């Protein structure tokens, strides 16, 4: 774990960048990644929402002990998935998410990238973005453990977390260890 | 101070200090991309050529080819004050090159400050960046302003419908302006992260284009929309592949193989190419725009019903009587029009936009009876007035709403206008109100100088309000992405309230902006078909 980490413990908590309204990005590629460590099965760790009215959104979550992120830009969901790196170990990892319309990469450590092209022709923009809400509190399914180094599309989300940024809303059981 | 020297990425260049509200510095005939000439007529522009020493760029370089001929033009298409005067408009493009890319701009003297690119155009066949003066906008709204020139016509559009000339060369062009602009205005003490694009007309309906095309990413992030969409049927090309057969085998091109076809074309003279006649159906476009794949990546229609582009602010409006040309000919002594002619004239308008038969009985009857003030239905004025508000609502106002109400749908910041206001002039008939391109006077600032040979108006203090007025909006928002902020407050447009600014001596915020004859356009007209 590298830079400004924060700790999430019991009972769950959450860290919301919220876009000004007069500045939500629309994109056609995107790209994320994160440090974390956690023994959790299930968590939502960090997701991308459109604003209200629009179903595009793209979330990075663990199941079965195994990270992967779904998204969708207009068409249908699209999932990715590594699903053999067990990544709920306590121990620290790094996750990279890649993001080319309806196409998409992902890779844990130093393991193979996974790729994943989705078939028929799709969308590619992922409009309007609103906020990025880390921690799962409102998905159902809140994180247990340590983040860090979070990027996505050149914001550094954690950084602006720690520097007490306006637009950035902390609330529950979050620490800035 | 007198001839300012910028240092470009390509060289020197010698501009001149002129005042008019402090001077303004005028950079004029900046070559932009290499002269899209031999080898590359018909081809992508190219970055320009760098050069030692200083460049002289105080005067407007060689416009691009054109040939301004009452009967070849298209008249219904072109805003007023062009057709009104073509005589001493004729003066600003008769000095014609195929080496024609260069571009205008005017930097007030006073961090980086907002750049606004003016595309202008009428019919995609015609015109010059030149004849607008950015000098009083740049100065009023301490902003950076660039007018461009990019390849007209045939030498600007041509299109095979086959990789033998995929088209949209103009548009090309007018990227690769913004692209330099891109790399160079910070020379200028401009912020290449404040780029707002906009025109009027055609070069609106290009803005709008420019904002669906993948090549557009980072070059711009504002747009202001005058007077024209994606969406008109004048817009785009659909039928590219018809006109330049016609025009091949009227200049001697006769080979089937379109790959032979366009090298025949690209050795000939151009101006034999121009000094032909290619007429198109009623109220569309020979050469313009059209769906490549690349640049245009499909139907516009299409693409912003998907929400396939960026984020960019975007400001756009119509004119109240827009379509004044649609009632040519048939106004009488008493600015009035007859029921016969009434009739005759929504019956070829349905004949030109609606040409099926049949259920064209139908459409016909309905739109008489929606464009009919049933509260007064025997005053000849105001079936005057109807007439030029049905193509104004088809024309116009149908596809700027359908447009706005698409962009704020995906979460784009829009700002919708009705612009109510015109000049007193000899230009247009006493009981017109505002027309295709009365905008523009204001928007540039002319009544803060006085009337000019293209814009003979005779301006009050109200007129300069007015003008102030509109600058102020146009330039906060190229400062902020909001009209109301430098750093009568106009509500942004959401498709629930549909908010805009009714724009005239009074300014006012109003709501859904002629929804009922949207609505007819938008929704029933498509049912019955
Ligand atoms: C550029 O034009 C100015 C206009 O007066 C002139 O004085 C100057 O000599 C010209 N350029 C060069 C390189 O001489
Ligand atoms: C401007 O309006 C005035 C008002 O009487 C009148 O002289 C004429 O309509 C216009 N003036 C000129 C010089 O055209
Ligand atoms: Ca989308
Ligand atoms: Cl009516
Ligand atoms: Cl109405």
């Amino acid at each position: 774990h590298a830079g400004t980490t924060y700790i999430f413990s019991k009972g769950g908590g959450q860290i919301t960048y919220k876009w000004p309204p007069n500045d939500r990005p629309s994109t056609r590629a995107d790209r994320l990644a994160i440090g974390f460590s956690t023994v959790q099965k299930e968590a939502v760790l960090v997701r991308v929402d459109s604003s209200s009215g629009l179903g595009d959104y793209l979330e990075l979550h663990i199941h079965q002990g195994k990270i992967g992120v779904k998204f969708n830009v207009g068409t249908d969901d699209i999932a990715i998935e590594e699903s053999n790196a067990i990544i709920n170990d306590g121990k620290y990892h790094v996750v990279r998410f890649t993001r080319s319309g309806g196409n998409a990469t992902l890779q844990v450590d130093s393991w193979p990238v996974i790729e994943r092209y989705p078939a028929g022709r799709q969308l590619t923009i992922f409009n309007s973005q609103a906020t990025i809400i880390i921690g799962g509190k409102e998905q159902g399914q809140p994180f247990q453990g340590q983040l860090s180094g979070l990027y996505y599309n050149g914001l550094k989300v954690l950084n602006m977390a720690a520097e007490n940024d306006a637009n950035i809303a902390i609330v529950g059981n979050v620490r800035l260890v | 101070a007198q001839y300012p020297v910028v240092n470009t990425n390509y060289g020197k260049i010698r501009g001149l200090r002129t005042p008019l509200l402090g001077p303004v510095e005028q950079y004029l005939g900046v070559p932009y991309a290499s002269p899209p000439t031999g080898e590359r007529r018909f081809q992508p522009p190219e970055p320009p050529s760098s050069w030692t020493g200083i460049r002289n760029t105080t005067q407007f370089a060689a416009v691009c080819p054109q040939h301004l001929d009452e009967r070849s033009l298209l008249h219904d298409m072109l805003p007023i004050w062009f057709t009104a005067n073509l005589d001493t408009l004729m003066t600003y493009v008769q000095d014609q090159n195929e080496d024609c890319l260069y571009l205008n701009i005017y930097v007030p003297t006073e961090s980086k400050k907002p750049v606004m690119v003016y595309i202008h155009g009428g019919s995609y066949m015609e015109g010059t960046g030149n004849m607008i003066d950015g000098s009083i906008l740049a100065s009023y709204g301490n902003v950076i302003v660039i007018t461009i020139n990019y390849r007209l016509g045939i030498l600007g559009f041509l299109s095979t419908g086959d990789q033998a000339a995929k088209g949209n060369y103009g548009l090309l062009d007018q990227i690769q302006a913004l692209r330099w602009i891109e790399e160079n205005v910070g020379a200028f003490g401009g912020d290449p992260k404040r780029v707002t694009i906009f025109g009027s007309g055609a070069g609106a309906s290009c803005v709008s284009l420019l904002t669906l095309s993948h090549y557009s990413e980072g070059l711009f992030q504002k747009a202001i929309i005058q007077s024209g969409t994606a969406l008109s049927s004048w817009a785009v090309n659909y039928q590219p592949a018809k006109y330049t057969r016609i025009l091949a085998d009227k200049v001697g091109c006769n080979m089937l193989d379109t790959t032979d076809m366009v090298e025949c074309l690209r050795n000939k003279n151009y101006k034999e190419l121009i000094q032909q006649t290619i007429t198109p159906a009623t109220y569309h476009i020979a050469f313009g725009p059209v769906i490549d794949g690349d640049v245009i990546p499909d139907d516009p229609q299409i693409l912003m019903e998907q929400g396939e582009f960026l984020n960019y602010d975007i400001m756009l409006g119509v004119n109240q009587g827009e379509g004044l040309k649609f009632v040519d000919g048939i106004v009488d002594n008493e600015d009035g029009v007859t029921p016969n002619d009434f009739d005759f004239s929504v019956s070829n308008f349905v004949d030109n936009l609606y040409g099926y038969p049949e259920g064209k009985d139908t459409l016909r009857e309905t739109i008489k009876f929606m464009y009919t003030d049933w509260a007064d239905k025997e005053n000849p004025e105001t079936r005057r007035k109807t007439l030029v508000a049905l193509f104004t609502d088809h024309q116009w106002v149908a596809p700027a709403v359908a447009t706005a109400d698409l962009h704020a749908q995906y979460g784009s910041p829009t700002y919708f206008y009705a612009f109510y206001h015109h000049c007193q002039s000899e230009m247009k008939p006493s009981w017109a109100d505002s027309a295709h391109g009365d905008e523009v006077p204001y928007v540039f600032g002319i009544p803060m100088i006085g009337p000019t040979e293209l814009f003979s108006c005779n301006f009050s203090k109200n007129d300069v309000m007015l003008s102030a007025v509109v600058m102020t909006y146009w330039t906060n928002f190229a400062k902020t992405g909001d009209p109301n902020q430098p750093v009568v407050a106009w509500s942004r447009y959401n498709p629930k309230d549909q908010l805009y600014l009714h724009i005239g001596l009074k300014p006012r915020v109003r709501d859904h902006y002629r929804a009922t004859k949207v609505a007819f356009w938008l929704e029933l007209v498509p049912h019955l078909h």
